[PDB]
Protein backbone atom coordinates (compact mmCIF):
# COMPACT_ATOMS: atom_id res chain seq x y z
CA UNK A 1 0.00 0.00 0.00
CA UNK A 2 1.90 3.06 -1.14
CA UNK A 3 1.84 6.45 -2.55
CA UNK A 4 2.15 7.35 -5.72
CA UNK A 5 2.33 10.94 -5.82
CA UNK A 6 1.90 13.13 -9.58
CA UNK A 7 2.29 16.93 -10.28
CA UNK A 8 -0.61 18.56 -12.07
CA UNK A 9 1.30 18.56 -14.98
CA UNK A 10 1.25 14.88 -15.10
CA UNK A 11 -2.51 15.01 -14.42
CA UNK A 12 -3.08 17.61 -16.62
CA UNK A 13 -1.05 15.61 -19.81
CA UNK A 14 -0.92 12.08 -18.50
CA UNK A 15 1.94 10.20 -18.12
CA UNK A 16 4.02 6.86 -17.44
CA UNK A 17 5.19 6.27 -13.83
CA UNK A 18 8.22 3.26 -14.08
CA UNK A 19 8.64 1.99 -10.63
CA UNK A 20 10.76 -0.44 -9.75
CA UNK A 21 10.18 -3.03 -6.47
CA UNK A 22 12.80 -5.64 -4.63
CA UNK A 23 11.09 -8.47 -3.40
CA UNK A 24 11.89 -11.98 -2.34
CA UNK A 25 11.64 -14.74 -4.27
CA UNK A 26 11.77 -18.23 -3.53
CA UNK A 27 14.66 -20.02 -5.98
CA UNK A 28 13.84 -22.78 -8.24
CA UNK A 29 15.07 -24.46 -5.76
CA UNK A 30 11.86 -25.33 -3.44
CA UNK A 31 14.08 -23.94 -0.32
CA UNK A 32 16.20 -20.49 -0.47
CA UNK A 33 15.49 -16.15 -0.67
CA UNK A 34 16.33 -14.73 -3.66
CA UNK A 35 16.43 -10.79 -3.80
CA UNK A 36 14.54 -9.83 -7.40
CA UNK A 37 14.40 -6.21 -9.33
CA UNK A 38 10.57 -5.64 -10.94
CA UNK A 39 9.47 -2.33 -12.74
CA UNK A 40 6.18 -2.03 -12.76
CA UNK A 41 4.50 0.39 -15.49
CA UNK A 42 1.51 3.06 -13.99
CA UNK A 43 0.23 4.47 -16.95
CA UNK A 44 -1.65 7.82 -15.40
CA UNK A 45 -5.10 8.68 -17.08
CA UNK A 46 -5.49 12.89 -18.01
CA UNK A 47 -7.67 13.90 -15.09
CA UNK A 48 -7.14 11.15 -12.62
CA UNK A 49 -8.22 12.06 -8.83
CA UNK A 50 -6.44 11.16 -5.99
CA UNK A 51 -7.40 8.16 -4.19
CA UNK A 52 -7.29 6.26 -7.40
CA UNK A 53 -6.05 2.69 -6.37
CA UNK A 54 -3.26 1.08 -8.86
CA UNK A 55 -2.93 -2.79 -8.06
CA UNK A 56 -0.24 -5.32 -9.13
CA UNK A 57 -1.53 -9.13 -8.18
CA UNK A 58 0.97 -10.62 -6.39
CA UNK A 59 3.76 -8.69 -6.47
CA UNK A 60 4.74 -8.64 -2.98
CA UNK A 61 7.64 -10.95 -1.10
CA UNK A 62 7.73 -14.89 -1.82
CA UNK A 63 8.96 -17.62 0.50
CA UNK A 64 6.50 -20.04 1.94
CA UNK A 65 3.32 -21.81 0.54
CA UNK A 66 0.73 -19.15 0.76
CA UNK A 67 -0.01 -16.58 -1.74
CA UNK A 68 2.21 -13.11 -2.02
CA UNK A 69 0.76 -9.95 -1.51
CA UNK A 70 -0.60 -7.43 -3.91
CA UNK A 71 1.25 -4.31 -4.28
CA UNK A 72 -1.50 -1.21 -4.00
CA UNK A 73 -0.74 2.05 -4.98
CA UNK A 74 -2.86 4.95 -4.67
CA UNK A 75 -2.54 8.20 -6.63
CA UNK A 76 -1.76 11.32 -4.52
CA UNK A 77 -1.72 15.08 -5.35
CA UNK A 78 1.55 16.52 -5.07
CA UNK A 79 1.48 19.91 -3.91
CA UNK A 80 1.69 22.53 -6.76
CA UNK A 81 3.48 26.15 -6.28
CA UNK A 82 1.34 28.24 -8.54
CA UNK A 83 -2.64 26.67 -8.09
CA UNK A 84 -4.79 24.17 -5.45
CA UNK A 85 -6.42 21.29 -7.21
CA UNK A 86 -9.97 21.32 -6.79
CA UNK A 87 -11.74 17.91 -7.98
CA UNK A 88 -11.34 19.44 -11.75
CA UNK A 89 -10.86 22.69 -11.16
CA UNK A 90 -7.47 24.52 -10.01
CA UNK A 91 -7.80 27.42 -7.76
CA UNK A 92 -5.39 30.13 -8.62
CA UNK A 93 -4.16 32.55 -5.71
CA UNK A 94 -4.41 36.40 -6.53
CA UNK A 95 -2.81 38.80 -4.35
CA UNK A 96 -3.28 42.60 -4.80
CA UNK A 97 -3.45 45.45 -3.27
CA UNK A 98 -5.92 47.51 -1.75
CA UNK A 99 -5.51 50.22 -3.87
CA UNK A 100 -5.95 47.31 -6.80
CA UNK A 101 -9.11 45.76 -5.12
CA UNK A 102 -10.76 49.51 -5.17
CA UNK A 103 -9.63 51.13 -8.18
CA UNK A 104 -8.66 48.33 -10.98
CA UNK A 105 -6.93 45.64 -11.62
CA UNK A 106 -5.64 43.14 -14.25
CA UNK A 107 -4.69 39.81 -13.07
CA UNK A 108 -2.77 38.04 -15.32
CA UNK A 109 -3.77 34.43 -14.46
CA UNK A 110 -1.21 31.84 -15.37
CA UNK A 111 -2.41 28.30 -17.40
CA UNK A 112 -1.80 24.83 -17.24
CA UNK A 113 0.31 24.57 -20.60
CA UNK A 114 2.14 27.63 -19.11
CA UNK A 115 0.46 30.81 -21.42
CA UNK A 116 -1.11 33.40 -18.96
CA UNK A 117 -5.09 35.35 -20.22
CA UNK A 118 -5.17 39.10 -18.99
CA UNK A 119 -8.35 39.20 -16.81
CA UNK A 120 -9.48 42.70 -16.59
CA UNK A 121 -11.67 44.56 -13.27
CA UNK A 122 -13.47 47.39 -13.07
CA UNK A 123 -15.52 46.83 -10.20
CA UNK A 124 -14.67 46.68 -6.34
CA UNK A 125 -12.87 43.24 -6.04
CA UNK A 126 -13.63 41.76 -2.34
CA UNK A 127 -11.15 40.00 0.05
CA UNK A 128 -11.75 35.96 -1.16
CA UNK A 129 -13.99 36.92 -4.13
CA UNK A 130 -13.82 34.15 -6.79
CA UNK A 131 -13.79 34.46 -10.79
CA UNK A 132 -14.38 31.85 -12.86
CA UNK A 133 -12.05 31.16 -15.91
CA UNK A 134 -14.21 28.38 -17.82
CA UNK A 135 -12.29 25.50 -19.34
CA UNK A 136 -8.87 26.50 -18.04
CA UNK A 137 -9.09 23.72 -15.44
CA UNK A 138 -8.24 19.79 -15.91
CA UNK A 139 -9.24 17.31 -18.36
CA UNK A 140 -12.65 15.09 -16.67
CA UNK A 141 -10.90 11.81 -16.51
CA UNK A 142 -13.91 9.89 -18.54
CA UNK A 143 -14.34 12.59 -20.85
CA UNK A 144 -11.56 14.44 -20.75
CA UNK A 145 -12.12 16.47 -24.10
CA UNK A 146 -14.00 18.77 -21.54
CA UNK A 147 -12.17 20.39 -19.08
CA UNK A 148 -13.03 22.22 -15.20
CA UNK A 149 -12.31 25.90 -14.58
CA UNK A 150 -9.86 28.00 -13.26
CA UNK A 151 -11.17 29.65 -10.62
CA UNK A 152 -9.31 33.14 -9.98
CA UNK A 153 -9.01 33.35 -5.55
CA UNK A 154 -8.53 37.35 -3.95
CA UNK A 155 -6.27 37.74 -1.46
CA UNK A 156 -6.68 41.56 -1.06
CA UNK A 157 -3.36 42.82 0.96
CA UNK A 158 -3.71 45.88 3.04
CA UNK A 159 -1.13 49.24 3.65
CA UNK A 160 1.20 47.64 7.24
CA UNK A 161 0.48 51.21 8.32
CA UNK A 162 -1.67 54.69 7.58
CA UNK A 163 -0.01 57.63 8.51
CA UNK A 164 -2.60 60.28 10.01
CA UNK A 165 -2.23 62.49 6.67
CA UNK A 166 -4.09 59.40 5.00
CA UNK A 167 -5.95 58.75 7.58
CA UNK A 168 -7.70 61.95 7.24
CA UNK A 169 -8.55 61.46 3.65
CA UNK A 170 -9.58 58.03 4.20
CA UNK A 171 -12.24 59.28 6.43
CA UNK A 172 -13.96 61.67 3.59
CA UNK A 173 -13.91 59.47 0.77
CA UNK A 174 -15.19 55.98 2.56
CA UNK A 175 -18.19 55.04 4.40
CA UNK A 176 -18.53 55.41 8.09
CA UNK B 1 -2.58 -3.66 -13.31
CA UNK B 2 -6.32 -3.60 -11.36
CA UNK B 3 -7.67 0.04 -11.42
CA UNK B 4 -10.15 1.17 -9.04
CA UNK B 5 -11.94 4.55 -10.04
CA UNK B 6 -12.44 7.78 -8.32
CA UNK C 1 -29.50 7.25 17.23
CA UNK C 2 -30.73 10.68 18.31
CA UNK C 3 -30.12 14.08 18.13
CA UNK C 4 -29.82 16.49 21.33
CA UNK C 5 -29.22 19.77 20.03
CA UNK C 6 -27.87 22.41 22.84
CA UNK C 7 -27.11 25.91 23.11
CA UNK C 8 -23.93 27.47 23.83
CA UNK C 9 -25.62 28.83 26.53
CA UNK C 10 -26.85 25.63 27.51
CA UNK C 11 -22.83 23.82 27.24
CA UNK C 12 -22.03 27.58 29.05
CA UNK C 13 -23.66 26.62 32.34
CA UNK C 14 -25.11 22.95 31.84
CA UNK C 15 -28.94 21.99 31.41
CA UNK C 16 -31.69 19.62 32.66
CA UNK C 17 -33.42 18.70 29.56
CA UNK C 18 -36.72 16.88 28.82
CA UNK C 19 -37.36 14.82 26.23
CA UNK C 20 -40.93 13.19 25.50
CA UNK C 21 -40.69 10.07 23.58
CA UNK C 22 -43.85 8.35 22.38
CA UNK C 23 -42.91 4.21 21.92
CA UNK C 24 -44.61 1.05 20.75
CA UNK C 25 -45.53 -1.16 23.55
CA UNK C 26 -47.13 -4.81 24.14
CA UNK C 27 -50.97 -4.98 25.77
CA UNK C 28 -50.90 -7.70 28.45
CA UNK C 29 -53.16 -9.99 25.89
CA UNK C 30 -49.49 -10.36 24.52
CA UNK C 31 -51.10 -9.62 21.36
CA UNK C 32 -51.67 -6.25 20.48
CA UNK C 33 -49.72 -2.67 20.91
CA UNK C 34 -49.87 0.53 22.42
CA UNK C 35 -48.38 3.80 21.82
CA UNK C 36 -46.98 5.75 25.22
CA UNK C 37 -45.49 8.64 25.82
CA UNK C 38 -42.49 8.77 28.47
CA UNK C 39 -40.42 11.43 29.49
CA UNK C 40 -36.54 11.09 29.18
CA UNK C 41 -34.59 13.86 31.69
CA UNK C 42 -30.78 14.12 30.48
CA UNK C 43 -28.50 16.44 32.55
CA UNK C 44 -26.22 18.11 30.48
CA UNK C 45 -22.90 19.23 32.24
CA UNK C 46 -20.84 22.53 31.63
CA UNK C 47 -18.47 22.14 28.30
CA UNK C 48 -20.03 18.69 26.88
CA UNK C 49 -18.75 18.31 23.22
CA UNK C 50 -20.62 17.54 20.12
CA UNK C 51 -20.93 13.78 19.71
CA UNK C 52 -21.47 12.77 23.61
CA UNK C 53 -23.67 9.96 23.63
CA UNK C 54 -26.44 9.33 26.64
CA UNK C 55 -27.87 6.39 26.31
CA UNK C 56 -31.04 5.34 27.93
CA UNK C 57 -31.40 1.70 27.87
CA UNK C 58 -34.71 -0.80 26.25
CA UNK C 59 -36.45 2.82 25.84
CA UNK C 60 -37.21 1.60 21.49
CA UNK C 61 -40.12 0.18 20.10
CA UNK C 62 -41.07 -2.76 21.86
CA UNK C 63 -43.32 -5.19 19.49
CA UNK C 64 -43.00 -8.55 20.89
CA UNK C 65 -40.92 -11.00 23.05
CA UNK C 66 -37.98 -9.14 22.19
CA UNK C 67 -36.15 -6.30 24.29
CA UNK C 68 -37.05 -2.73 22.95
CA UNK C 69 -33.89 -1.09 21.37
CA UNK C 70 -31.60 1.49 23.08
CA UNK C 71 -32.91 4.93 22.17
CA UNK C 72 -29.09 6.96 22.16
CA UNK C 73 -28.77 10.68 22.16
CA UNK C 74 -25.79 12.36 20.29
CA UNK C 75 -24.94 15.96 21.61
CA UNK C 76 -25.08 18.36 19.11
CA UNK C 77 -24.03 21.73 18.93
CA UNK C 78 -27.29 24.12 17.93
CA UNK C 79 -26.33 26.67 15.79
CA UNK C 80 -26.02 30.78 17.34
CA UNK C 81 -26.30 34.05 15.40
CA UNK C 82 -23.77 35.33 17.25
CA UNK C 83 -20.66 32.77 18.47
CA UNK C 84 -19.30 29.86 16.72
CA UNK C 85 -18.09 26.88 18.57
CA UNK C 86 -14.40 25.27 18.18
CA UNK C 87 -14.11 22.88 21.26
CA UNK C 88 -14.18 24.92 24.56
CA UNK C 89 -13.40 28.33 22.32
CA UNK C 90 -16.25 30.76 21.22
CA UNK C 91 -15.38 32.47 18.29
CA UNK C 92 -17.14 36.04 17.63
CA UNK C 93 -17.23 37.24 13.50
CA UNK C 94 -17.06 41.12 13.85
CA UNK C 95 -17.83 42.62 10.88
CA UNK C 96 -16.68 46.33 10.30
CA UNK C 97 -16.30 48.75 7.49
CA UNK C 98 -13.11 48.99 5.17
CA UNK C 99 -12.49 52.89 6.77
CA UNK C 100 -12.61 51.11 10.72
CA UNK C 101 -10.21 48.23 9.37
CA UNK C 102 -7.99 51.25 8.35
CA UNK C 103 -8.22 54.11 10.28
CA UNK C 104 -8.88 52.64 14.10
CA UNK C 105 -12.40 51.38 15.77
CA UNK C 106 -13.80 49.92 18.80
CA UNK C 107 -15.55 46.10 19.02
CA UNK C 108 -17.90 45.53 21.93
CA UNK C 109 -17.44 42.32 22.23
CA UNK C 110 -20.56 40.62 23.59
CA UNK C 111 -19.86 37.66 26.32
CA UNK C 112 -22.31 34.21 26.60
CA UNK C 113 -23.47 35.70 30.05
CA UNK C 114 -24.74 38.79 28.26
CA UNK C 115 -21.91 41.79 28.99
CA UNK C 116 -20.00 43.59 26.40
CA UNK C 117 -16.57 44.06 26.54
CA UNK C 118 -14.62 47.06 24.31
CA UNK C 119 -11.45 46.09 22.55
CA UNK C 120 -9.72 48.78 20.91
CA UNK C 121 -8.15 48.54 17.78
CA UNK C 122 -5.52 50.62 16.77
CA UNK C 123 -2.95 49.39 14.30
CA UNK C 124 -4.42 47.92 10.23
CA UNK C 125 -7.26 45.19 10.88
CA UNK C 126 -6.69 43.23 7.80
CA UNK C 127 -8.98 40.64 6.32
CA UNK C 128 -9.69 37.38 8.87
CA UNK C 129 -7.32 38.82 11.38
CA UNK C 130 -8.17 36.89 14.88
CA UNK C 131 -7.41 38.61 18.33
CA UNK C 132 -8.16 36.44 22.01
CA UNK C 133 -10.27 38.02 24.75
CA UNK C 134 -8.51 34.91 27.14
CA UNK C 135 -11.17 32.88 29.50
CA UNK C 136 -14.08 33.97 28.02
CA UNK C 137 -15.02 30.95 26.44
CA UNK C 138 -16.77 27.98 27.61
CA UNK C 139 -15.76 25.76 30.84
CA UNK C 140 -13.24 23.07 29.78
CA UNK C 141 -15.43 19.36 30.72
CA UNK C 142 -13.11 17.49 32.59
CA UNK C 143 -11.95 21.08 34.56
CA UNK C 144 -15.50 23.12 34.61
CA UNK C 145 -14.06 25.95 37.08
CA UNK C 146 -11.30 26.69 33.81
CA UNK C 147 -12.92 28.20 30.41
CA UNK C 148 -11.56 28.55 27.03
CA UNK C 149 -10.94 31.96 25.16
CA UNK C 150 -13.46 33.97 23.15
CA UNK C 151 -11.66 35.02 19.49
CA UNK C 152 -12.55 38.37 17.37
CA UNK C 153 -12.48 36.78 13.94
CA UNK C 154 -12.65 39.95 11.68
CA UNK C 155 -14.80 40.57 8.22
CA UNK C 156 -13.93 43.77 7.03
CA UNK C 157 -16.64 44.66 4.72
CA UNK C 158 -15.69 46.86 1.07
CA UNK C 159 -17.75 49.68 -0.34
CA UNK C 160 -20.32 48.40 -2.94
CA UNK C 161 -18.80 51.31 -5.63
CA UNK C 162 -16.36 54.12 -5.57
CA UNK C 163 -17.09 57.06 -7.44
CA UNK C 164 -14.24 58.52 -9.87
CA UNK C 165 -13.37 61.44 -7.46
CA UNK C 166 -12.82 59.45 -4.53
CA UNK C 167 -10.47 56.30 -6.63
CA UNK C 168 -8.70 59.64 -8.23
CA UNK C 169 -7.89 60.43 -4.50
CA UNK C 170 -7.09 56.95 -2.80
CA UNK C 171 -4.56 56.60 -5.79
CA UNK C 172 -2.54 59.67 -4.09
CA UNK C 173 -2.74 57.82 -0.56
CA UNK C 174 -3.19 54.19 -0.62
CA UNK C 175 0.43 52.33 -1.10
CA UNK C 176 0.88 50.51 -4.76
CA UNK D 1 -39.29 4.23 14.97
CA UNK D 2 -39.85 6.37 18.14
CA UNK D 3 -41.31 9.52 17.90
CA UNK D 4 -38.96 12.10 20.05
CA UNK D 5 -39.55 15.49 20.83
CA UNK D 6 -38.63 18.16 23.23
CA UNK D 7 -40.77 19.30 26.25
CA UNK E 1 6.70 -5.55 2.67
CA UNK E 2 9.23 -5.36 -0.13
CA UNK E 3 10.62 -2.01 -1.07
CA UNK E 4 8.97 0.37 -3.84
CA UNK E 5 11.08 3.23 -6.10
CA UNK E 6 11.27 5.08 -9.33
CA UNK E 7 13.28 4.95 -12.13
CA UNK E 8 13.37 5.30 -15.63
Amino acid sequence: THDLRVSLEEIYSGCTKKMKISHKRLNPDGKSIRNEDKILTIEVKKGWKEGTKITFPKEGDQTSNNIPADIVFVLKDKPHNIFKRDGSDVIYPARISLREALCGCTVNVPTLDGRTIPVVFKDVIRPGMRRKVPGEGLPLPKTPEKRGDLIIEFEVIFPERIPQTSRTVLEQVLPI
Amino acid sequence: PTIEEV
